[PDB]
This record gives C-alpha cells, structure tokens and sequence, in this order.
C-alpha cells in the first residue's frame, strides 16, 4: 500500500475537498468523529483505504488532506463544521487577506509569506507515509488562490518530492457562476507555470455540470452545494481504484500510463450517467448498455466538446453497481457500429474496464438518486482542446488592449509572463492539432 | 473482439479489451526564490516610486 | 479583507456621510444609541466592516468627521444618529474654508490634517485586516473638494497598499453655491485620477434632473437630493456589508471594474426612484428593475450610456425574487443592446443579489457602471472651467493662497487628458 | 430581435438571408467578432466551433455542419464511399475512383483494375482532379500519372464516363444541380428547382484535349466555348424545359428517367454522415445548404460527381431558394410574429 496526499486550494479546492471528504467517509462507513467500525485493526493497517486515511491510537481515520486558502471564511467553515472532529487542526492552513482574483498576487506577493508554512504541513504528511505516491491537487483556474498559489506549490513539489506523481482536479472558468472578469488571464498563467509539474489533470468546465444539475437534476439555479456533490461523484469514480480492491488504476502512476502516452497531452475528459433526480416519483433503471451509450453523448460530459471531430489516445471504463464483463463487451460492441469513435493510427482501439460491485453512495438529502449501476468514462481525446481554444480566445480578446494587465504588474509580475504563457498555449493547440487531423 | 487481463476479486473485476491493434528544466529551489525576489524588488522599485513622488 | 474606515469632510461630506450612517444602520438594525434590535442574522454577519464593537456589545460606526468649520458637524451631533458617532473622530477647525479649493488643499486644511491622521491612525491600527478607505465630500467647496484630496493624498502615503474609495459629488449650476466650483472640481479630479481606486460620480446635475422632471418636485432642496445619495450608497455598499454567494471587497470590487487605473470613475444608478415620504405600493417586477436601473433617467451621473460603452457593469438586486428571473433579465439586457458593451472584455457584467431590501421597497436594483460616457460629466466641467480660465477670473481668491496659474494650467490638461483615454477605448 | 453575424462576405446565397432578415424587422446584424449572436453565417475555412454553444441565454444556430467536408472534398467523399458499409465498393451511382498523391495511396490498387481495362477492350478513359483549374482526360495515362506528380495537392483518378446523354438539337453534354438544405433536425430538403448547366460545342468522343464539350462548369462556357447562350440562357436548362425535352425526345419524365436516382443518392449520402455531424444532442445547431452535381449517361443512369459545401444559386432561383432556407432552416429554430423543398424521408421495413 502507497499513501496518496490531497492538496485543496482556494475556494474552488476546498468546498469540493469537502465534498469529496465526506462522500469518501460515508463510501468507507466512516462517521464524521473518525471511527470506522468495519476497521478491525486499531491502530493502523495497510488496507486499501489507508491510501486516503491514516489512523491513531483511538481508532480515529484521518485523511491525508491539506486544505490552504489565502483567507479564512471557507476553511472556517470546515473547522466548525459538520467534519470539525474528522480533521487535524494543523491540515487547514489560512491566510488573512486572499489573492483578490489576481494569479500575481496569489503567486508572487500573498504567495511567497505562505509557501514554506503550507510545505512544511505537507511534509508532516508525507513523514506519517511508509511510501508516498504523491498528489492529487484541487483547484479553480479562475481564482487568484487556485490560478496563483497552486502553480506555486506545483513548482516546489517537483523540488521537494520529484519522484512522486502529481494528479489535478481543475475547476475551469464558466461566466454563469463565475465571481470574475479576469479568469481567463489566471487560466492561461497557472496552466503555463503548472503544465510540466502535472502527471494528469481532470478539467471540469462548471458550465457543463451547472447544465447537467439544470437539465437532469431539475434544478433551477444550482448552487457550489449542488455543482460540488455531483462533481464529488464524478472524483470518486476516478480515486475509488486507489481506495478499493481491483487491479485497474491501482497506483497514480498508472493514471499516466493509461490516460497520459503524450506528457503534455494531459487532459483526459471525464463523462459520468448516469444522473438521475431523487424527487423523480418513477424512474425505470438504465442498463449497462443505456450509461455506456451515454458517456458518447457531449450532455454528460466534464467539457462540453465534440470527441466525433477529434481521436482518443486513450479511454477507461469504470463502472460501479451491477455490472458484468459481459454486459460491457456486448454494450462497446453496439456502439462501435453506431458511433464515430476514432483513435491515433499509433494506439490499439480499445478500452480498459474497471467495476467495482458496491453501487454508487449518495449523500442522505442530496439532489442524486440511487442508482444499481453508474459509469464514468476516462477518454484522452483531441476534442478537449475545444476548451483551450475557447479560454485563449477570451485572453486574446482582453490581452489585445492590456485590459488588467497593470494589477498583475503592480504585484511584480512583467508584462512578458503573459506572451510567453500565451505562446505554451498557442503550442498545447497545435499539439492537440497535430495528433488529431 | 478480444478480452485480456482479466483480473476478479470480492470488490469487483478489471479487464482491457481491444478491437483494432495500432494501425502503425524543473527548476531548482534556487531558481525560483530569484523569481520571487525578483518580483518583489519590481514591487518595492514601484512603491518607491510613488513615495518619491508623493515627496514631491 | 474586513474593516472599512470611512471619512466625511465638509458640508456635503458630512450630511451626505450622515444620511448614509442614518440609512446602514436602520438596514442593519442598530438603534442611534449603538444598540442592536434586529431579527435577522445576515445583519450581524459582517457589520464589522464599517462598525467597531464597543463596551455593552454596543456597535459604533468606524466614521471620521471632518470639517473647517463647526456649523455641518454641531448639526450632526443634533440630528437623529448625532449620538452614534464616536465623539474623538470629530475633528474641526473654526475659520472655513471659504469655497476654496486652496485654503483646504494648501493653507487651512494643513493646520488640521495631522489631527484628522491621527484619528485615522486610531481606527486603522485596532483593524484585524483594514481593505481601506471610503471618502465623502463636494468637489465644488473647499474642505471636501481641496481638504478631503489633501487627506487622500497623505492616507496614500501612509497606507499605499490599502484601497482608496470616493463618493464625490460633482457640482452643476442647476445647484450652485458659488461660481467658482468648476475650479474646485477640475483641481480635485487631478488628485482623484492619480490617487484614487474606484470614485462614485454623484453628480448634482443628475440628482436635480431626477428631483424635477421624474419624481416631480417643482423646488428641490438637499434633502430631496441626498435621498438619491442615501439610496445609492445603500445600493453600492450591498455587497460589502451582506453575506451573499458574492462576499466582496474593495480591492476585488476595483481589480474587476477597473481595467486601465486612471479610467476608476463609476456612474451609478438606482431603481426604483422614490420621493421621500410618498412611496408608492405596487411592488416592481424584475423586468421592470432591469429595464430602469439601466436607464439614463436612473443614472446618478448626468451622461448618456448611449453616447458611450460599457467597459464593466456591477448590479445588486434586493428583495424576494426569482434568482432565475434576475439572470433571464441581466442576459436580456446584454444579448438584447450588446453594441454598448465592449467585445473585448468577455462577461463584462456582474450581477449580485441580497434578500434585504431598503427600509420601504420590497424590490429595488442597484447599478455600478464603468461606462466612458462619464467623459460627458468630465468635459462638462472643462468648458465651464475654460469659460472663466481664458479670463483668469476669479483667480485671485487662489493666486492669495501661494497658487500658481501653472497649476490650474497643469489640472485643466490632466482632466482632458483624462477624456481622450475614455474617448480612445470609445472607439476600440 | 434575433441577432446574426457575417463571416463569408463572398457568400453569393448568405448575402441574399441576411438581406431577407434585416427586411423582416425581426433580425438585426452585430459586428463580426460580437460573441452574442442566435445566428453565425459562418466562413467557409476554419470555422471555430468550438466557440459555439458556450453563451448563457442565446440558442447559437451555424449554417454549416462540422464534418461535412468528407462528403465536400473530392479524396476524402472517394474514401467516405469505398470505407462506408452502407455504400459498398459495388455502390452502383458513384464512377470507379482512385485518391492518388504527388511523389495513404491507391495507385498499385489502380493499374490493376485499369489494366483489366486494356485485356478487356473496353472504352479505358480516366479523369483527374483537384480540391477550369487543370483538369486532365487522356486514354492511357502517360500524361496523368507523370501530369500532377508535379503540382501542388492530392488527386482523384475517376472513370471518365464516355458514352454520356446528348441533348439535341446540339449533341452536346450537361450536368445537373441539385440544391439540397439539411436543417437542424436533419430534415433532408431537395429544392423542387434544379439546373442543368449545358455545354454549347457538340460532344467529340476522338479529341478529348478540347475542354470545351466535355467540361460544363459555367466559368469555361463564357470563356473557352464561343457558342455561349446560343439554344438556352446562358447554358442553363430549367427543370420545365428539361422535362419538357425527355417527354417529346424520349418519352419519359424528369421525376422517372432521373429525379428517383437524384433523390436516392441525396438521402444515401447524407443518412451515411448523419451519426458523425448530426446536431441533435449537442450544444449548438448546425444546417447547411449542399450543391449535389449528377451527370446522366445514355442508358439515363444518373451517376453521382461530386457534392459541394460552398455552392451558389442560379440568378433567377437565388430569390426563392434563399427565402426557403429562411422558412426551413432559420425561422424553424427562431420563429417570427406549397413548400419550395420535396423532403426526402423513406422507411422500408425488412
Ligand atoms: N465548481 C465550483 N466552482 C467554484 C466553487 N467556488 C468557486 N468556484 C469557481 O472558481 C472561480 C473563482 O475562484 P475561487 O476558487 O473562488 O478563488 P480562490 O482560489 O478562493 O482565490 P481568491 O479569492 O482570488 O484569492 C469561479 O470560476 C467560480 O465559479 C465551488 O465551490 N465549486
Ligand atoms: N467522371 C466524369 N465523367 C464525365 N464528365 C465529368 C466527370 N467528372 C467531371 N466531369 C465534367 O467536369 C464537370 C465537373 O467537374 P468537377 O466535379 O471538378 O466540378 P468543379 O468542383 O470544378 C465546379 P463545381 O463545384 O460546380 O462542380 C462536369 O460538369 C462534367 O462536365
Ligand atoms: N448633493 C449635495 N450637494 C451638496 C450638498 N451640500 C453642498 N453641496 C454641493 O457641494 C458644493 C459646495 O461644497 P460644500 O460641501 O458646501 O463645501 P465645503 O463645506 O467647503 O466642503 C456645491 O457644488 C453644492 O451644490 C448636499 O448636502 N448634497
Ligand atoms: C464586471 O465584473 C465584476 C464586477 C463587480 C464585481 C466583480 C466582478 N467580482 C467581485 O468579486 C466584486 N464585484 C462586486 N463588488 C461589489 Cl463591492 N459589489 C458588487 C455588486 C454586484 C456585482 N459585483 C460586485
Ligand atoms: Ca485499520
Ligand atoms: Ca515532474
Ligand atoms: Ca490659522
Ligand atoms: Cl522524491
Ligand atoms: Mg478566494
Ligand atoms: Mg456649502
């Protein structure tokens, strides 16, 4: 067993840490003071959970969470909150002043007071670990926190642990509940500064999951609450292979191995069904062969793209319910007559699966149903870059007249920043282009 | 349609199937308290600057 | 990002600065003894960002009030919330001011600055983490308009990291105390441009135009007029003194309204207008919010949104309504007039909403724009300035005082300056 | 008020819409790069849309279908029809092609279906051609082969179709467009008028150099061809005329000897691409208006030549077509305060 630790960063980072936390805990049949009955050996264990939660003497299991944030409102809210008992003190660390929207501020000026007290939190983690695969990092790009301190942190990690893997969660800017104007600028800078100190990165464009709330959940006006449930699923989906028995994505190592061929291609889109209503009176369940038909349709997906008009590097099943090889086999089998699923002339046409028995667990008075069997697809495909192409547009747009540009320089930032992160992206662009046309 | 690697426990089951066969600087500790630094003596110029003025 | 220190000086300042305290506090259920009677908690949540927490958990507000003469200020004292105010951050000198720019920049206003800082000093070092500063004042007398830009001036020294905020109301004929305010303001908008992060144009022209042919007052006094201000200051300061899904601050406020420093000179505008007294009962519908608040009659800055873009747009809707309803309308209005907002900053309008209304509206929408028509306000001001400049008219109550017609040579550049950079993003 | 844009001020048919639009009262048009539009009139390289059904509050319509191209690109269609199941190798409309590439390639595959074609005595005439801007027709293929293993881009090498229809008085040859709209719901609408743009020069089966008789594209007929609007203006045959023509000279009618063919072809290509570029799941809608080109042989066997993406309308037609993609494809999505199209629908069971 190899401890994995959870970095949550900003607002964004920390209410879906929390999410995750608690979804993780009631996966786990751990209660919100710590202890897990099921665990019969007090104490510690090498169990495949313990990749997520040590343990002390009073049977207590606590994650292997950092939660940071440049002020305090949001982590004041998990220190008092509902899993107040479940968390060291010393794993939530605050600032007093927050990055105001600004990447510079949040890197260079806030930053630099807090990167050697949040380092030394990390490495009080990693010296509980027997041995430490690395990192799964949550964040926004469009807070001056997320965009700024994360790519700060990024860069020492690869200092500090440069053996161990680095896994992101990534929040990307949607103006439908976005708080800022300037987003697409940290966008652009903390995927320029972070994109060689990350393994693999799961992107969730809040507009997708804020139509798949409106449109599946029948929810007017979905809230963090509701976005970050459904995305709390969606991360489950993808760590249960670390916190459970199974020989598929055992390891974050193997996250990049399956998912990742190209290093800087590293952006696997997420497709999740499926999402059902629980105030829906009657729904008849949907078999394996209607949810892996739906992890092809853009409506589910993390990114609303068009993997028709890209090719696939790579692509994970992972199931979780009543599901059998059979059913998946028989399921692929159908839709490969029906769908244009294109892969690069350099990698095989297939699929790797994954099922975990225990269905999907949702949170007591949540907006999701039970459901006997959910998916979640992992495709590396070229499509993706439909969300790079759409972020850069809206830099080039502001850049062109240096709109902001002075609050960013006025933090010790140069103009030049800007250029050159721009430049990786016109290059990630053309890399996603040459693989896929 | 080809089913490999099939692997079962109690928790579940994993396997890869396939259809087709292929159709064939991180810098130092260093490094990047200069850039701090560096970014902070930019912002220490600049506030100079408008003290100087100011003193005007 | 907690504490606001706020400063009144002058006339204007002082009774627009108490209407605003009188209007908070009612919203915010806290009596003129400092006593909290509220209900709600959304009130208690962040009063700490304009009121200290005081002996009996008594809240007083973390004001300064600032004047060269004790006339406004002995009235405050008297006036409903008088009692409120801590009675150390009352701070006057006794010979005025005058309507001179110079006397309360250069020569009076000196002699009493210092004190004023020290008062400043006392709030700002009891401040867990201090955003900054809110200033109101005329820039058409001479304590607010030369006084008040002397104080911005050494707060920057003191305090450069911290954010200045303006409520500065621009003078008119139509409401006119003395012919010298076009030289009082064009000298004072030279130190708002350079020394200031974010100014609310209140101009006169505007609250006068409203008072007469919209609300139907044939004679309005001050009073009529700062009920306008009262009602936009209330609006503007929403999102700063409630806890909503936007917890905003000054600085977050600036870095998304301000995208080049000098152009920080926002029109705001308010629905629905009210008369005081007479408030009508038929409650508005979020169609109807959106549709005026966007209205040049709703404007507080006599310009034409027309006649200019849209670089940024803040709006506060309060009351009950349909967050849904609120969205529709907000993207109506954009994807509906979408010549009038730049192209080149994508999402440029920012909607926030807070359950409290005002005391006597079950609805209301509160608008902060960044609009480059405010250059019309701007030019306004240059012509009545040059009118008397070419002249030099009236220049000896300055020239007295040590000033140079450099200076005012120096000011009336800046201020057209000021008009070609709006004018230059006009036409992008 | 909807709202449009103008990406393709080049666009012939699009021009004519957005005229039709403005004069409704209902549409006004933004500037180019204005992101608040229902309605993208899109241009015709590189199209971005990926920036498409990404703006809060605004439905987002394109008048062009992402993927089209393999059905609009000559090397790519002549791929599209020998990969694709439902229109096998056999596929009975389309002339035996070859996609051939400057010195992936056919060209082994090519000599030996063409060198069945010298043991058999049979009529072995090929074209070439890119994607009259150099095209080539020689018997055996010294000069194609070596022709454009010398210029830029890919070619195809087609059957060149000897033995065409001749309309008389003339012994001339034709080809026929067709005008096919696709709206969001994949409704295939064929326009009841089609054109059969003529040649003028009677039809020389010995000099095929002479491209004048064989090549009908109407920029060759005003320069080359000296005999321009001699028997109909100006080598455009109407569908009454033509009709007209097949009943007195050969006793059928369009809609038998030809239109049956037009109509399965149209449906059989565009059923074909309908799972890769169809709109009806995704976050913005795609319509497009196709030029489908036929060539009728003597036995009138209709054969399918190419489909273009980017087509304009016949002078006369511009005025009634453009008001039905209006009524068809825009005002279906964004409706205001006899059908010019057949819609071609057919459901067999078995
Ligand atoms: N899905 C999701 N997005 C969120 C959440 N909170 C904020 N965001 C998004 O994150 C962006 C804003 O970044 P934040 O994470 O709030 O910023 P921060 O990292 O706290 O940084 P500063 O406040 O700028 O110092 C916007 O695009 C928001 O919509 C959340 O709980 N869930
Ligand atoms: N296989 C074939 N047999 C007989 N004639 C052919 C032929 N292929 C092409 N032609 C002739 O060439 C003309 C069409 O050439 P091509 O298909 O390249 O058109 P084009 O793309 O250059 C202009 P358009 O886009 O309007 O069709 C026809 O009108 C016909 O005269
Ligand atoms: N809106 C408003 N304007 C005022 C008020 N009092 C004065 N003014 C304007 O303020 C200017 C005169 O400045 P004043 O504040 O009296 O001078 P000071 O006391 O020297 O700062 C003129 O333009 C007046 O029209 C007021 O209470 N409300
Ligand atoms: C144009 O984009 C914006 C405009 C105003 C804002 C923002 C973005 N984002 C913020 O965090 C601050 N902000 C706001 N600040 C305040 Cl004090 N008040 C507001 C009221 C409505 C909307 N926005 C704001
Ligand atoms: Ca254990
Ligand atoms: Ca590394
Ligand atoms: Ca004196
Ligand atoms: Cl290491
Ligand atoms: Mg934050
Ligand atoms: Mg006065």
């Amino acid at each position: 067993m190899r401890e994995c630790i959870s970095i949550h960063v900003g607002q964004a980072g920390v209410q879906i840490g929390n999410a995750c936390w608690e979804l993780y805990c009631l996966e786990h049949g751990i209660q919100p003071d710590g202890q897990m009955p099921s665990d019969k050996t007090i104490g510690g264990g090498d169990d495949s959970f313990n990749t997520f939660f040590s343990e002390t003497g009073a049977g207590k299991h606590v994650p292997r969470a950092v939660f940071v944030d440049l002020e305090p409102t949001v982590i004041d809210e998990v220190r008092t909150g509902t899993y107040r008992q479940l968390f060291h003190p010393e794993q939530l660390i605050t600032g007093k002043e927050d990055a105001a929207n600004n990447y510079a501020r949040g890197h260079y000026t806030i930053g630099k007071e807090i990167i050697d007290l949040v380092l030394d939190r990390i490495r009080k983690l990693a010296d509980q670990c027997t041995g430490l695969q690395g990192f799964l990092v949550f964040h926004s790009f469009g807070g001056g926190t997320g965009s700024g301190f994360t790519s700060l942190l990024m860069e020492r990690l690869s200092v500090d642990y440069g053996k161990k893997s680095k896994l992101e969660f990534s929040i990307y800017p949607a103006p439908q509940v976005s708080t800022a104007v300037v987003e697409p600028y940290n966008s652009i800078l903390t995927t320029h500064t972070t994109l060689e100190h990350s393994d693999c990165a799961f992107m969730v464009d809040n507009e997708a999951i804020y139509d798949i709330c409106r449109r599946n959940l029948d929810i007017e006006r979905p809230t963090y609450t509701n976005l970050n449930r459904l995305i709390s699923q969606i991360v489950s989906s993808i760590t249960a292979s670390l916190r459970f028995d199974g020989a598929l994505n055992v390891d974050l190592t193997e996250f990049q191995t399956n998912l990742v061929p190209y290093p800087r291609i590293h952006f696997p889109l997420a497709t999740y069904a499926p999402v059902i209503s629980a105030e829906k009176a009657y729904h008849e369940q949907l078999s394996v062969a209607e949810i892996t038909n739906a992890c092809f349709e853009p409506a589910n997906q993390m990114v609303k793209c068009d993997p028709r008009h890209g090719k696939y590097m790579a692509c994970c099943l992972l199931y979780r319910g009543d599901v059998v090889p059979k059913d998946v086999n028989a399921a692929i089998a159908t839709i490969k007559t029906k769908r244009s699923i294109q892969f690069v002339d350099w990698c095989p046409t297939g699929f790797k699966v994954g099922i975990n028995y225990q269905p999907p667990t949702v949170v007591p008075g949540g907006d999701l149903a039970k459901v006997q069997r959910a998916v979640c697809m992992l495709s590396n495909t070229t499509a993706i870059a439909e969300a790079w192409a759409r972020l850069d547009h809206k830099f080039d747009l502001m850049y062109a007249k240096r709109a902001f540009v002075h609050w960013y320089v006025g933090e010790g930032m140069e103009e030049g920043e800007f250029s050159e992160a721009r430049e990786d992206m016109a290059a990630l662009e053309k890399d996603y282009e040459e693989v896929g046309v | 349609m080809e089913v490999i690697e099939l692997n079962k426990c109690t928790s579940g089951q994993s396997f890869e199937v396939i259809l087709k066969p292929p159709s064939f600087r991180d810098p130092s500790l260093e490094e990047i308290q200069k850039k701090l630094e560096a970014a902070e003596e930019r912002r220490k110029y600049q506030e100079a600057e408008l003290l100087k003025h100011l003193a005007e | 990002m907690r504490e606001i220190v706020h400063i009144q000086a002058g006339q204007c300042g002082n009774q627009i600065g108490a209407k605003f305290w009188e209007v908070i506090s009612d919203e915010h259920g806290i009596d003129p003894t400092g006593s909290y009677h509220g209900d709600s908690d959304l009130q208690l949540e962040r009063i700490n960002v304009y009121y200290n927490e005081a002996t009996g958990n008594k809240y007083v507000p973390r004001a300064i009030l600032v004047d060269l003469e004790p006339g406004t200020m002995d009235s405050v004292r008297s006036g409903p919330f008088g009692q409120i105010f801590r009675p150390d951050n009352f701070v006057f000198g006794q010979s005025g001011a005058g309507n001179n720019w110079a006397k309360g920049h250069y020569t009076e206003g000196a002699e009493l600055v210092d004190s004023v800082l020290d008062v400043v000093r006392k709030e700002s070092e009891s401040c867990d983490c201090l955003q900054g500063f809110q200033l109101t004042h005329s820039l058409g007398g001479g304590t607010g308009s030369g006084m008040g830009t002397l104080l911005i001036s050494k707060i920057r020294e003191e305090y450069p990291d911290r954010i200045m905020n303006t409520f500065s109301v621009m003078p008119s004929p139509k409401v006119s105390d003395t012919v010298v305010e076009p030289y009082n303001a064009t000298l004072s908008v030279h130190q708002l441009v350079e020394n200031t992060d974010e100014t609310y144009c209140i101009d006169n022209e505007a609250l006068y135009d409203i008072c007469f042919r919209t609300l139907k007052l044939t004679t309005p006094t001050y009073g009529d007029l700062n009920h306008l201000v009262s009602a936009t200051m209330s609006g503007v300061t929403t999102c700063l003194r409630f806890p909503g899904q936007l917890n905003a601050d000054l600085r977050k406020l600036a870095v998304n309204m301000v995208p080049f420093p000098r152009l920080h000179f926002f029109m705001p505008g308010f629905a629905p207008l009210t008369s005081r007294g007479s408030q009508q009962y038929r409650a508005l519908t979020v169609p109807e919010l959106t549709q005026q608040m966007f209205d040049s009659k709703n404007m507080m800055a006599a310009c034409d949104p027309r006649h200019g873009r849209y670089l940024t747009v803040a709006a506060i809707f309060r009351g009950r309504m349909s967050m849904k309803e609120v969205d529709e309308q907000m993207l109506n209005v954009q994807n509906k007039n979408s010549s009038y907002f730049v192209e080149w900053i994508p999402n440029n309008v920012k909607t926030a909403v807070c359950d409290i209304p005002p005391r006597g509206l079950k609805m209301s929408a509160t608008f902060i724009g960044n609009s480059t028509a405010i250059q019309e306000l701007f030019k306004r001001i240059s012509e009545q300035f040059t009118a008397m400049f070419r002249r030099k008219a009236f220049l000896h109550w300055y020239t007295g005082e040590g000033m140079d017609e450099m200076e005012f040579t120096e000011a009336e550049s800046n201020m057209n300056d000021l008009v070609s950079e709006y004018q230059q993003y006009q036409d992008a | 008020m909807y709202t449009f844009v103008v990406r393709d001020e080049n666009s012939s048919v699009y021009a004519e819409v957005s005229r039709l639009l403005l004069a409704t009262g209902q549409w006004k048009r933004l500037r180019k790069d204005n992101p608040r539009f229902n309605l993208m009139l899109g241009e015709r390289n590189r199209l971005p849309f990926g920036r498409l059904g990404h703006e809060p509050g605004l439905v987002q319509l394109v008048n062009y279908y992402r993927g089209a191209d393999k059905l609009c690109r000559k090397a790519s269609l002549v791929k599209l029809i020998k990969t694709s199941p439902e229109l096998s190798e056999s596929c009975t409309w389309f002339p035996e092609s070859y996609v051939i590439y400057p010195t992936t390639d056919e060209r082994e595959v090519f000599l030996a279906a063409y060198n069945r074609r010298r043991e058999g005595r049979e009529g072995n005439v090929w074209i070439a051609k890119s994607s009259g801007e150099g095209i080539l027709i020689s018997s055996e293929a010294s000069e194609l082969l070596d022709f454009i293993d010398e210029q830029g881009q890919v070619h195809v090498i087609q059957k060149y179709l000897e033995k065409p229809l001749l309309l008389e008085p003339g012994h001339r040859k034709f080809d026929i467009r067709s005008w096919v709209l696709v709206d969001h719901l994949y409704n295939i609408y064929l326009y009841r008028e089609g054109v059969l743009r003529t040649s003028s020069e009677p039809y020389n089966s010995a000099n095929f150099q002479d491209k004048t008789c064989h090549l009908t594209n109407h920029c060759i007929q005003k320069e080359y061809s000296k005999n321009y609007g001699r028997y109909e203006e100006g080598n455009e045959m109407f569908f009454e005329e033509f009709n007209q023509y097949l009943m007195d000279a050969l006793n059928t009618t369009l809609e038998n000897s030809i239109l049956l063919q037009i109509k399965h072809i149209i449906r059989s290509c565009l059923m074909c691409i309908e799972p890769a570029i169809s709109t009806k799941h995704l976050h913005y809608q795609s319509f497009q208006l196709f030029g489908f080109d036929f060539m009728v042989d003597e036995e009138l066997k209709v054969w399918l030549i190419e489909v273009n993406g980017a087509p304009a309308c016949a002078q006369k037609l511009y005025a009634e077509l453009c008001q039905g993609i209006v009524d068809v494809a825009i005002s279906s999505v964004f409706p205001l305060a006899t059908s010019i199209f057949i819609k071609l629908h057919h459901h067999h069971h078995h």
